């Protein structure tokens, strides 16, 4: 499916996982930020590429990046 | 409550309507050759092709380019209908080669259980036999529609 | 202690940031040793609408 | 969570009429999704693909075609009645997959029990140019 | 003659559009800034905003006054 | 139960909120950091739903908004009356309506505009108007410009009163929510009171004022010696000679001898041959019957005295088995949502405006209006477009209600819930019938185009070749022509001359003549049906899928007007209901453009023309029968055979129409920039321009930003509609003035 | 009139050059999106975030430039 | 009895290879017959020719051909 990557600029506001209506992102413990949290994407193959996490990302530039390509039956949002 | 889904489950799409819950509609659809599971695909193909090749001769004869020419409108219309029947037969063969290169894994799950193991229509050689029946029915219906314009008590 | 003075104007040299070669005001510098401890506030919003961003020690300098 | 729960086919379903928005042929040939929640009383909720339905007092079962429908229903339930539900994935061969609460504490929490995946320790924009990864099969962000 | 001129002019326009498109493809796909540092290409990319802004200025000025005189007449 | 609940002084009257432009929204109350703040300021200005969540404040806001719109309309009407009083040739037009073109706008001699003051006759120069105001001021008895001056001053006074009423009813004494929720009282007072009282007042004005003035006007009497209407009102002797029923003096009314009033309350079919409009006695009896029918209708609902109808009881009582609960929660929906009421009222207002356009091209209700082809064409086209715009807005505000004011707890198995439940079936069947109509309405045109281009006219779908005769429309025409013979024996003639057999003509020009319907009319009517079916498909799909969809199940939480949900699922651009309406504006534009093209060509080819002693000659020589079967024939014989006067209007009185034509071409073409393009390219170009302004320190404090995607779509559709409407307006008006 | 239509021709050439040059120079990076080089030459958009990023790629710059080329020719 | 006649009708063309070959042979045979022998017997107006029509062209003078 698509490729979702999270960079070290994330500060653990844990709102990118709320804006994603597909449970692609998850919050793991970290040590590189004050909140001690980092976005991770275990269920990346379930992503469609709606870029709602990029909308919800407050960092400049975006800590979570979604790259389109290699569409599938789950990445195309198909119920048929 | 006339409006309800089929078998009391709402999670499905299609729901049971008096258009579909009418006994006349249900027995008419079940007795159609396409839904006759106990018949060979070539026989239902023969019936379907006969009906469709009989109906296809009409518009070509009546509204053809040579419809004003007496005696040649019917011939041209019927051979164009036969050509259209051959085109549809080629489409049927291509669909049979396409959609049945794999194997189905589940049945149709008819009402109140009792499902047949596998519909012979939904196989590759079964759909090939269905296309063969369809084209045989198509040219036979076209030829019958031609001679129905050859002997006539009215119009054509 | 390890970064610029709080409230002092700094210049952001981060290329991918919206505020590249711009001036921002430091609001807090983290002392726990994180990746981007310097927190600055800009008077002009970005396209996302935010006005604050975090940068490393090497991405901030005193403007002339 | 503490123990992974298996869905029960014996749980009832909310009262709902026939809606054209719902399961399709993809629920047969491919996988489909099942959502389960426990309710204290009979309330009225809006289906993500249909109209309004009345949930039952107790366990509930909803079959939805996509995972996005299941998470939209989950977010609606959590925002409205703080339901905290969970949804599954049932394949065509009968395999049941657990999707939403893998740790049982939702993606908003951390639980200190999940590893980092698809995380780059470099900054965004520090990626190499596509010329540096040309004819390699790896994208600059995949490094 | 009219058909020949129109044909080769439209062909030329499409080919120039393809030239600029494939130059853009060069810039994104296989352009290595560390390979040619400080050369004409990197310097042109450095003040790209000036080139784009001046092209916008001359286009806006030409369109403004050309439409103004056409509407005036 | 029904009472006047009013809160006194809720809002102080001061300019504190005038100083800060962003005050209605908390998001816009901070400041304009970006340039999109201004567009959000002018966009969320009247959106009262997100300003506050209280329905009472919203109701007061929309009440004073309607008051302000009423004041604006009264100001505009008073201005039109003032223009008729001061800069007009109305006195000259009254003495010669068949030879003097109407004029009510006079331009200044400042720069080259003296050529726009065309020689309209009567020793007057000015813009040849097209609103038909002279015909209206001849229908209502109006002789001198003094009466127009008085009407203008009264309209200005009422506009000031309406603005003061809005100020008072908001800032000073604002009604409560229960005052607005008295739906039965509102319906009774706007059925018996507004509509019925206005119909009775207009019937009385027509009986006592308009009937004698119009009876003396078409008799050859000069308007100078025509007695003033107060003389008819006060003296029964003057009104008795024109109408002998006035000698009885209200005796037949109270004695049920209404047949004695058959001289000025007549029941006649057709038009007055002297003027070409409807008989004023027929209009008087019409408005009197309308007043009676609305006065009885306004005493239906129960408000305070026990008797009457309860609307909630009526809705909850109509329940039929294939619909589950029937109209169960619609009363609560329409008493708590302003947007659902707005959708219903806008749909019915638009449809009734369409009815107005059709029924005034068919039966001209004004003297010397049918012969004035420009006024009739302009009125038909204008009310065509207003009705279409109102219908599209009805779809938009229905979608807004669907997104915002809809709650699934109130309605479970009602009609609305079942409509959402089977929305896929509705949309699929509508798509099927749309495609079927498109094929068997446009492929016929393409096929006729081909066989014309293939040199085979005998294979056409035309009258000379094999034909599709509109048998149902012709049968209805024959039934309505023979309706006064059997089914309406008291009617003097047919209700209109669309299906008649007589050709009325005033001043040597055909007022209205029978319309023949053929294969081309069948093709164009089915094209109209196709276009309306596709437009209603788009609008209903936008309304139905506004809440949720199989693509985006959480579309309700994204709001009504959002650009997209990102490039996911292949790209969900234009997925909001707002963008469905945005496409609906274009489709209504196409539908109404084809409709008004059909109207103009059909009138100019088969109705409008100059009558001669040897037959009747039309404006165009009957080209609609033999040229409207093909798209190329439509093009060459309508858009190229006409519009030769628009291009050749330079140096004449209609040169401004050519200027308007080319400016409309510009605005229509300029819209496609905002329609094809996106935002990222324009944002990057704006970034380059910001760098340019940064180099020499002329950077604005407000950061320049590109227009939003919804903002860009709105600008594109607005410029497209403005360009197309003004293009058709200029072409139609120049063609109908230079020829008709 | 020849000189005026020549200036219209120059306007069309200048505007097509402006858009093609801006698409080429911003093909790999922009202030709205610094990482355009990682998304390929022909990608649809970046989403509704950051104000809206429709037609942000250099491919869409070429696509809009073909209209101006057609108008110029 | 009715099914047997059509069963033997289909058995020679039951394979998709056989039916593809049959439809190809009939299509090329019919298309080759058309024009060569299909036209000029139906009096198709493509194989007839003009009487004396459309030699000159150009209404603005020059009178080519
Ligand atoms: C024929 C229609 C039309 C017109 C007139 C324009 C005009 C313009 N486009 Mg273009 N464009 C069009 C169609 C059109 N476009 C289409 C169909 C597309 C394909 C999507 C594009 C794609 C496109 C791109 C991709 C770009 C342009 C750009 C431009 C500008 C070029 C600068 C110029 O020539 O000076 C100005 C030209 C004018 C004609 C001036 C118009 C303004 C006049 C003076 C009226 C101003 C208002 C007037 C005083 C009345 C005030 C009241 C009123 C506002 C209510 C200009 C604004 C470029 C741009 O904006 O960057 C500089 C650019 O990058 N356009
Ligand atoms: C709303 C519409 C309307 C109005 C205003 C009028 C008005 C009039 N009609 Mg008409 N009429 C109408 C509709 C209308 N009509 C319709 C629909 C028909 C059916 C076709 C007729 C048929 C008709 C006929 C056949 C005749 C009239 C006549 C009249 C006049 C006599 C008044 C009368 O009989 O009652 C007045 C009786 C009243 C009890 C009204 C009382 C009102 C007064 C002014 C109250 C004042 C109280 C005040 C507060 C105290 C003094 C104030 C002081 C300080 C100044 C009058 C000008 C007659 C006419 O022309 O005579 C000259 C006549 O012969 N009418
Ligand atoms: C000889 C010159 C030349 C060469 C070698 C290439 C070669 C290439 N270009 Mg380039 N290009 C050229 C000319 C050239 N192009 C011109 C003239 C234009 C302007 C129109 C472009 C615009 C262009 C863009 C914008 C892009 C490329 C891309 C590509 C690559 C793949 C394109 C391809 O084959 O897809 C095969 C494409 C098709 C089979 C589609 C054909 C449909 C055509 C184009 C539409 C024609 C309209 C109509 C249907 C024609 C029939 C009419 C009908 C009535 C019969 C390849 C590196 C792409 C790339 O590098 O990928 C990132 C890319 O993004 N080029
Ligand atoms: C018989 C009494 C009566 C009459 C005639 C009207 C008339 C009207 N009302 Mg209604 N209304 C009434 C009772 C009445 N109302 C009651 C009892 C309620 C409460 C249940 C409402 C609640 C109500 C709402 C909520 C709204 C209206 C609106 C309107 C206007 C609709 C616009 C239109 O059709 O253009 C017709 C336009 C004209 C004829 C122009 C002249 C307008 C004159 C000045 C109004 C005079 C009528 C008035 C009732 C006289 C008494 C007022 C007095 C205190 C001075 C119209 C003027 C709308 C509005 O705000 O517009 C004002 C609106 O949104 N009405
Ligand atoms: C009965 C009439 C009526 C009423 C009371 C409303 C009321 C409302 N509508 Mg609706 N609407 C209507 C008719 C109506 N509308 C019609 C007929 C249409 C079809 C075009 C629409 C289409 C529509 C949409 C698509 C939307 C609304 C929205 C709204 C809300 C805010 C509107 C606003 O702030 O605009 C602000 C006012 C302006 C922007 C000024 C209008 C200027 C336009 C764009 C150009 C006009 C140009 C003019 C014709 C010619 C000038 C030429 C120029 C050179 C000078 C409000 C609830 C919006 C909303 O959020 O709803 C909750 C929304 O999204 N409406
Ligand atoms: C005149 C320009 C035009 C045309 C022809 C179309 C055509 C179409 N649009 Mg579109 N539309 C347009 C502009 C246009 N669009 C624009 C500019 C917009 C933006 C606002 C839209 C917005 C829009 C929406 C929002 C919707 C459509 C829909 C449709 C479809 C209507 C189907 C139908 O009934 O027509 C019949 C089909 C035609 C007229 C196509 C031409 C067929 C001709 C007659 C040839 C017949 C077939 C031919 C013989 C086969 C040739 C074979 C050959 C390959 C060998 C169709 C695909 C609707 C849809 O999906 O279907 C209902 C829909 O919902 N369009
Ligand atoms: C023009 C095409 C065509 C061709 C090449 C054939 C050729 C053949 N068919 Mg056939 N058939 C045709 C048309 C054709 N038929 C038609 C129009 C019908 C009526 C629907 C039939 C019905 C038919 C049946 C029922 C049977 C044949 C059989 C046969 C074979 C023996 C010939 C015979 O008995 O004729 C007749 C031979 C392979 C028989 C066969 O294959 O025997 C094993 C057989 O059982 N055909
Ligand atoms: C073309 C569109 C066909 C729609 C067919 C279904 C209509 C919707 C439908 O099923 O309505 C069901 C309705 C009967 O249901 P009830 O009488 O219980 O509903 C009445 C209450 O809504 C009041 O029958 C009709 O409307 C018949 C006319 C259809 C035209
Ligand atoms: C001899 C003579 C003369 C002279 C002339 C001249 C001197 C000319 C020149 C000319 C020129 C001088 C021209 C030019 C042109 C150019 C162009 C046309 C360009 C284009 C470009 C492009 C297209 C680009 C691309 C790209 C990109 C985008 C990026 C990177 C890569 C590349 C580079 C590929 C005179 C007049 C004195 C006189 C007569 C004779
Ligand atoms: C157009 C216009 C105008 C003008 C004019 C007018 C409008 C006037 C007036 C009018 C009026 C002023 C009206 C009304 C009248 C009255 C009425 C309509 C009445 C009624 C009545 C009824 C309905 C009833 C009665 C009765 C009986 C029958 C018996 C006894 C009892 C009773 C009393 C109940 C103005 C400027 C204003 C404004 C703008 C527009
Ligand atoms: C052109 C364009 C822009 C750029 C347009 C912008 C930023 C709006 C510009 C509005 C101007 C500033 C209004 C004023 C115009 C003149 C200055 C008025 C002159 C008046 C005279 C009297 C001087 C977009 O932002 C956009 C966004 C989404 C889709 C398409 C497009 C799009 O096509
Ligand atoms: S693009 Fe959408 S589905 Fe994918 S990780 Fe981001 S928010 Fe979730
Ligand atoms: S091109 Fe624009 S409208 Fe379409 S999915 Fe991308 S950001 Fe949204």
């Amino acid at each position: 499916a698509h490729v979702v990557k999270i960079y070290d600029t994330c500060i653990g506001c844990t709102q990118c996982v709320r804006a994603c209506p597909l449970d692609v992102l998850e919050m793991v413990p970290w040590d590189g930020c004050k909140a001690a949290q980092m976005a991770s994407s275990p269920r990346t193959e379930d992503c469609v590429g709606c870029k709602r996490c990029e909308t919800a990302c407050p960092t400049d530039f975006l800590s979570v990046r979604v790259y389109l390509g290699n569409e599938s039956t789950r990445s195309l949002g198909l119920a048929y | 409550q006339v409006i309800q889904p089929i078998n009391g489950d709402p999670f499905v799409g299609m729901l049971e309507t008096p258009v579909t819950s009418a006994p006349i509609v249900a027995n008419y659809l079940s007795n159609l050759p396409a839904y006759r599971t106990g018949v060979a695909p070539n026989l239902r193909g023969v019936e379907i092709g006969l009906a469709h090749g009989f109906l296809l001769a009409g518009p070509f004869i009546k509204l053809g380019p040579l419809r004003d020419v007496p005696g040649t409108a019917e011939v041209v219309g019927c051979m164009s209908a036969a050509g259209l029947v051959l085109i549809l037969a080629l489409c049927l063969s291509l669909y049979g080669n396409a959609a049945f290169q794999n194997q189905p894994s589940m049945g149709k799950k008819t009402l109140s259980g009792r499902p047949l193991p596998q519909d012979p229509l939904m196989s590759e050689e079964g759909w090939a036999k269905f296309a063969a029946g369809f084209t045989v029915g198509g040219l036979s219906g076209v030829a019958w529609a031609y001679i129905l314009t050859q002997i006539l008590p009215y119009y054509s | 202690e390890i970064g610029p003075k709080r409230g002092s104007l700094v210049k952001v040299l981060r290329p991918e940031s919206y505020w590249y070669n711009q001036v921002g005001k430091v609001v807090s510098v983290d002392q726990s040793g994180i990746r981007y401890p310097v927190v600055v506030r800009f008077e002009n919003q970005n396209y996302a609408g935010v006005s604050t961003n975090n940068y490393a020690l090497d991405e901030v300098t005193d403007p002339p | 969570p503490w123990k992974q729960p298996e869905l029960d086919p014996d749980t009832p379903s909310p009262i709902f009429g026939g809606s054209t928005g719902g399961l399709l042929r993809k629920a047969q040939v491919e996988e489909f999704y099942v959502t389960t929640w426990e309710s204290p009383k009979e309330q009225i909720f809006e289906m993500p693909t249909g109209g309004a339905a009345i949930m039952r007092k107790g366990p509930n079962l909803l079959k939805l075609a996509r995972k996005e429908h299941c998470l939209a229903l989950t977010t609606q339930l959590r925002t409205k009645f703080r339901m905290s539900p969970c949804f599954y994935r049932v394949y065509a061969d009968g395999k049941v997959e657990y999707l939403h609460p893998k740790d049982g504490v939702y993606p908003e929490k951390v639980n200190a029990g999940r590893v980092g995946v698809n995380q780059n320790m470099r900054s965004i924009g520090k990626n190499v140019d596509p010329i540096k990864v040309k004819f390699t099969g790896s994208e600059p962000f995949e490094i | 003659q009219a058909s020949l001129y129109t044909h080769h002019q439209y062909i030329a326009g499409f080919i120039m559009c393809g030239a600029f498109a494939h130059g853009a493809i060069f810039f994104i796909r296989d352009y290595d800034p560390e390979q040619n540092k400080g050369n004409v290409l990197a310097r042109v990319l450095d003040h790209k905003e000036a080139i784009i802004s001046h092209l916008s200025w001359v286009s806006l000025f030409l369109g403004f006054h050309t439409l103004g005189l056409y509407v005036h007449n | 139960k029904v009472k006047i609940a009013v809160d006194r002084n809720p809002v102080e009257t001061n300019f504190e909120k005038w100083a800060k432009p962003g005050h209605f929204s908390r998001a816009l109350a901070k400041g304009p950091n970006t340039t999109t703040w201004i567009w959000n300021l002018h966009a969320d200005a009247h959106d009262f739903d997100n300003h506050t969540s209280d329905l009472e404040e919203i109701s007061r806001k929309v009440f004073s908004a309607h008051f302000g719109q009423l004041g604006i309309i009264l100001i505009w009407l008073s201005g039109m009356y003032f223009h008729g009083a001061r800069f007009s040739n109305y006195e000259g037009w009254l003495s010669d309506p068949t030879h003097i073109k109407p004029s009510a706008q006079v331009v200044w001699p400042i720069v080259g505009q003296e050529i726009l003051n065309g020689d309209v006759g009567g020793g007057f120069q000015g813009i040849q108007i097209t609103s038909g105001f002279f015909q209206l001021w001849r229908a209502s008895g109006i002789t001198s410009e003094l009466q127009l001056y008085s009407t203008a001053i009264g309209g200005l006074v009422l506009a000031a009163a309406c603005f003061f009423a809005g100020w008072f009813h908001y800032h000073k004494a604002a009604p409560k929510l229960e005052w607005f929720q008295n739906v039965e009282s509102m319906l009774n007072h706007h059925l018996a009171g507004l509509l019925g009282l206005g119909s009775l007042a207009w019937a009385g004005h027509q009986i006592h004022v308009s009937l004698p003035v119009n009876k003396l006007l078409d008799a050859g009497v000069d308007p100078k010696e025509i007695p003033l209407p107060h003389e008819f009102l006060l003296n029964q002797s003057i009104i008795a000679d024109l109408y002998p029923s006035f000698s009885k003096g209200l005796a037949p009314f109270f004695t049920l001898n209404w047949a004695e009033y058959s001289d000025f309350l007549t029941f006649k079919g057709g038009l007055n041959p002297v003027t070409g409009g409807l008989w004023l006695s027929d209009t008087a009896h019409h408005h009197l019957a309308i007043a009676v029918l609305f006065l009885v209708a306004g005493h239906q609902y129960r408000t305070n005295w026990g008797i009457g109808h309860s609307i909630k009881d009526i809705l909850e009582s109509h329940k039929g088995p294939f619909t589950g609960n029937g109209h169960a929660g619609l009363y609560e929906i329409l008493t708590t949502s302003w947007h659902a009421q707005l959708a219903i009222n806008l749909a019915l207002f638009g449809s009734l405006s369409i009815i107005v356009a059709h029924h005034m091209y068919a039966m001209p209700p004004y003297p010397y209006l049918a012969t004035d082809y420009g006024t009739q064409l302009s009125l038909f086209t204008h009310h065509m477009w207003i009705g279409g715009f109102c219908v599209v807005g009805a779809g938009a505000h229905a979608a807004i209600f669907m997104v915002r004011d809809y709650d699934p707890t109130n309605n479970y198995n009602n009609l609305l819930d079942r409509v959402i439940r089977h929305r896929d079936a509705i949309i699929s069947h509508l798509n099927w019938v749309s495609i079927f109509l498109g094929f068997h309405s446009f492929g016929l045109y393409i096929h006729n185009d081909t066989m014309s281009a293939l040199g085979r006219p005998q294979d056409m779908f035309s009258d000379t070749a094999i034909q599709l005769q509109p048998v149902f429309a012709q049968w209805i025409q024959n039934t309505h022509f023979t309706a006064p013979q059997l089914t309406a024996p008291n009617a003097l003639a047919a209700t209109s001359l669309t299906w008649g057999g007589d050709v009325v003509a005033v001043g040597g020009k055909v007022a209205m003549m029978p319309i023949a319907l053929g294969t081309s009319d069948f093709l164009v009517h089915h094209i109209h049906a196709f276009t309306i079916h596709v437009t209603v498909l788009i609008l209903l799909k936008g309304v139905l899928f506004a809440r949720s969809s199989r693509l985006i199940p959480d579309k309700a939480n994204l709001g009504f007007r959002f650009p997209c949900d990102g490039p996911g699922r292949g790209g969900t651009c234009q997925v909001s209901a707002w963008d469905h309406v945005f496409l609906g504006l274009f489709w209504m534009y196409n539908s109404l453009s084809i409709v008004i093209f059909h109207f103009s060509w059909k009138m100019q080819s088969d109705v409008w023309g100059t009558v001669t002693d040897s037959g009747v000659s039309h404006i165009t020589g009957g080209n609609f029968a033999q040229s409207a079967n093909t798209i190329n024939g439509w093009l060459r014989d309508f858009l190229w055979a006409q519009s030769s006067q628009v291009i050749q209007s330079y140096g004449s009185a209609l040169s401004a129409y050519g200027l308007m034509f080319l400016g409309a071409h510009f605005v229509w073409a300029f819209s496609l920039m905002f329609l094809f393009s996106g935002r990222g390219y324009w944002q990057e170009l704006i970034e380059s321009i910001v760098w340019a302004h940064n180099k020499l320190r002329v950077a604005p404090s407000i950061q320049p930003r590109a227009l939003s995607i919804t903002q860009g779509r709105a600008v594109g559709v607005a410029h497209y509609l403005l360009g197309g409407i003004a293009t058709t307006w200029s072409f139609f008006l120049a063609r109908i003035i230079a020829v008709g | 009139g020849d000189f005026l239509v020549h200036h219209a021709i120059a306007l069309g050439l200048h505007t097509t050059t402006l858009i093609l040059v801006k698409g080429a120079l911003d093909a790999r990076g922009s202030k709205l999106m610094p990482d355009k080089k990682d998304f390929g030459y022909s990608f649809p958009c970046d989403g509704p975030g950051r104000g809206g990023t429709c037609d942000i790629s250099a491919y869409d710059a070429f696509y809009l430039a073909v209209f101006w080329m057609l108008n110029t020719i | 009895l009715q099914e047997e006649f059509f069963q033997r009708a289909t058995d020679a063309v039951s394979r998709r290879e056989a039916l593809n070959g049959f439809v190809a042979l009939t299509g090329v045979a019919s298309i080759a017959l058309f024009g060569l022998k299909g036209a000029s017997t139906l009096e198709l107006p493509i194989t007839k020719g003009p009487r004396m029509e459309k030699t000159e062209n150009g209404k603005g003078g020059i009178l080519r051909s």
